[PDB]
């Protein structure tokens, strides 16, 4: 049994993944 | 599942596009949320160089003060705005009244190492930072210039410690932003675990520094509280977030968003 709080973290990180990814894996990494 | 978190936070990413400023193609990255717009830009100066701190970048026309790291800088001026962030590149008419001069990358590496160092004197009394070889540090800084999460954290895992007989670090390293970043941050002496050994939640820590952000009510969030692009529970406990949610240099960076 996990807390809510923890649930959160996780479905919010899968989420920004899509955000902040999902239509800019053309771009070019700032660091490579 | 908890190493999970630090690889996600520590491998964000902000898509920008890079303008140049009227007096050159629009350039686009993905810059690292937890790395500072300095660091990271060598790509963008080469590219707008070939057609004419001395560079320098602005948001909707305030000067971005580089030494604050890019997803907090994002999170607080411009989460409400679509992707790409877009970010005016600029080369004359530095602000000297507005930004930090940053003439190289050994300035970003002593504000870097600075800000570890208030944060590990916060958590214990600098007695882990002060005990590491000076390579140690080198290999932080280094773990962050270079983007590499497995040599940076085989030092900052030693920053995320604390003693077997206590239940967190001594004081939590954070600071809390609202609305523009030319406002002082908020930013105090808060221990994690209360009087009764209880851990301490993001709530308590919002209560107690900025209360403004709280529904007087019911006790709820009433503004947008942001920690790297994401809204944590009131009740995840703060121990928990600064050992995880930290950036690079082990603070806890907060936007409060109206």
């Amino acid at each position: 049994q996990t807390a809510a709080w923890r649930k959160q973290i996780f479905q919010q990180l899968t989420e920004r993944t899509k955000r902040e990814l999902e239509n800019f894996r053309h771009y070019e990494q700032a660091v490579e | 599942d908890d190493k999970d978190v630090l690889r996600d936070v520590w491998f964000g990413r902000i898509p920008t596009c890079f303008t140049l400023y009227q007096d050159a193609e629009p350039y686009y990255l993905l810059l690292p949320r937890v790395s500072y717009l300095t660091l990271v830009t060598d790509k963008v100066k080469k590219h707008f160089q070939k057609v004419m701190s001395e560079i320098w970048f602005e948001y909707e026309g305030t000067p971005l003060k580089w030494h604050y790291p890019i997803g907090l800088l994002f999170d607080l001026l411009a989460s409400s705005s679509a992707l790409p962030w877009n970010i005016t590149v600029h080369f004359k008419s530095f602000p000297e009244k507005d930004l930090l001069h940053c003439p190289s990358k050994d300035a970003i590496e002593a504000h870097f190492m600075s800000c570890m160092k208030e944060a590990d004197a916060l958590k214990h009394k600098s007695q882990v930072i002060n005990e590491m070889q000076k390579k140690d540090h080198k290999q932080l800084w280094m773990g962050l210039q270079n983007d590499r999460f497995d040599q940076f954290w085989a030092i900052n895992r030693k920053l995320m410690e604390y003693p077997a007989e206590e239940n967190g670090f001594r004081y939590i390293p954070f600071r809390i932003y609202q609305t523009t970043t030319e406002r002082p941050f908020i930013q105090k002496l808060f221990r994690p675990v209360a009087a009764d050994g209880q851990l301490h939640t993001l709530g308590d820590l919002l209560k107690e520094v900025c209360p403004s952000a709280i529904d007087p009510e019911d006790g709820e969030k009433k503004n947008q509280v942001m920690i790297h692009g994401i809204e944590p529970m009131l009740e995840t406990p703060l121990q928990w977030l600064s050992e995880h949610l930290s950036y690079p240099d082990n603070f806890l960076h907060i936007s409060i968003i109206p």
